[PDB]
């Protein structure tokens, strides 16, 4: 799943990549409210990254 | 206009394009966030501004092209790690 | 062996018993290469009979070896230094001790700190077992200069022994000396805040006070007539912060996928 999202993810980008270029020369119709909510997601910008992590599993083993 | 990817301005720039009473400038400020022009918080232990969003730039033929070579950026990061994190975890997978 | 005679004798005697001739030397140092197909013979072929014969043959090259630092030849000194290192201990015993094997040892190990092949210098004393017999006079300077540097000492890192036989040995305090000194200017750009004109000496372990100026000029510690070296010095030196997303020991992403797999 985890992998079928990143693919899924990549394809997502592409539809609205593609259609930039296309208003910015050889002008296709637009809406104010489809521009407007692509503009939020650069202003949106993560902060910081942090935690998780295990281990555990190496006892199991061991003892089994 | 000076964020898009940064998203800090120096508090010091409104003041000066303002030129009114020192008072009165605190006032401006919130009532800006209030209103729906920008979100964000105002910090004046470092006194800059910082903004989360920045309202869209309604409707041109420049606010589009600004929005897809950032995103073109962006596109090359997802296909380049998702491959990457495929390699391992092979036997995972099955 | 001794066969041979202006070129086995007459080498050994030049540089001990008699006077030392350069002029005679210079020719003898083609000649001596000659020489090296029957001297090194004796080792790596040994054997109880050779016994006697190893010691007679040593002396020629090492000899040969300690005049090639006297002559200012570096390349001819290493290439004669190697084959010595087979002398230092061969077979069950052959007899590593000569008279002279006190003098080519102290020449040896001056030349490994000197380079700053210290590493060299631990290395090679493990295989030297030969010269407990020798006695440390000549010894004793490398060794204990050693020691001093590892220690921390500015005042123990002494060049004033070390120059009783001083044929060769000069060479040898001159340069030590420089590049003691500058490894322990590097300590002291970490070390220490600010130093004035008159305290500089025995810090860097540099020459004099206005030495330590030139370098100030050189590695930019100057400001004032004192210098700041330590605030830029000191303040890099912590690495054991993180920075969100661990690429310490290897970015988050792939370690992360990493723990899995291992399952």
């Amino acid at each position: 799943n985890q992998v079928h999202g990143l693919k899924g993810l990549n394809s997502k980008l592409l539809d609205i990549r593609t259609y930039l270029e296309k208003v910015a020369s050889g002008k296709l119709p637009i809406n104010h409210h489809i521009i407007y909510q692509l503009q939020d997601v650069f202003n949106l910008l993560p902060d910081a990254s942090l935690q998780e992590f295990v281990k555990a599993f190496y006892l199991k083993t061991n003892d089994q | 206009t000076r964020p898009a990817n940064h998203r800090q301005l120096t508090f010091e720039e409104i003041a000066k394009s303002a030129k009114i009473t020192v008072n009165k400038v605190e006032l401006l400020v919130m009532k800006a966030l209030s209103v729906g022009l920008v979100r964000g918080s105002i910090d004046e232990v470092d006194k800059r501004v910082h903004m989360t969003w920045v309202q869209p730039r309604v409707l041109d033929l420049q606010q589009i092209k600004g929005m897809k070579d950032r995103l073109e950026l962006w596109c090359t990061d997802v296909k380049s790690m998702e491959l990457l994190v495929e390699h391992q975890a092979q036997d995972i997978l099955t | 062996l001794q066969a041979a005679a202006g070129m086995y004798e007459q080498l050994k005697d030049e540089w001990n018993r008699k006077s030392p001739n350069l002029s005679k030397c210079g020719e003898e140092l083609g000649r001596l290469k000659l020489v090296l197909l029957e001297l090194n013979f004796l080792p790596t072929t040994g054997t109880k009979l050779t016994k006697q014969q190893l010691i007679l043959a040593r002396d020629i090259l090492e000899i040969g070896a300690q005049w090639s630092i006297l002559c200012k030849d570096i390349p001819s000194f290493e290439r004669y230094m190697a084959q010595l290192k087979c002398y230092y201990f061969d077979y069950k015993e052959q007899l590593p001790e000569s008279a002279y094997m006190h003098q080519l040892l102290g020449l040896n190990l001056l030349f490994l700190l000197s380079q700053n092949r210290v590493a060299e210098f631990h290395t090679e004393l493990e295989r030297l077992p030969a010269k407990d017999i020798q006695t440390n006079v000549y010894i004793k300077h490398p060794v204990s200069l050693e020691q001093y540097l590892m220690e921390g000492s500015y005042n123990k890192v002494f060049l004033a022994k070390g120059n009783i036989p001083a044929e060769s040995y000069t060479f040898f305090i001159d340069i030590l000396l420089d590049t003691i000194r500058d490894e322990i200017a590097g300590c002291i750009e970490k070390a220490y805040e600010k130093i004035l004109f008159a305290e500089a000496t025995r810090i860097l372990f540099f020459s004099t006070p206005k030495k330590m100026t030139d370098y100030a000029k050189k590695r930019g510690w100057l400001l004032g007539p004192n210098n700041y070296y330590s605030f830029a010095s000191q303040q890099q030196k912590p690495e054991d912060s993180t920075i969100p997303s661990t690429e310490l020991a290897r970015q988050v992403i792939e370690y992360a996928r990493q723990l899995e797999m291992i399952v």
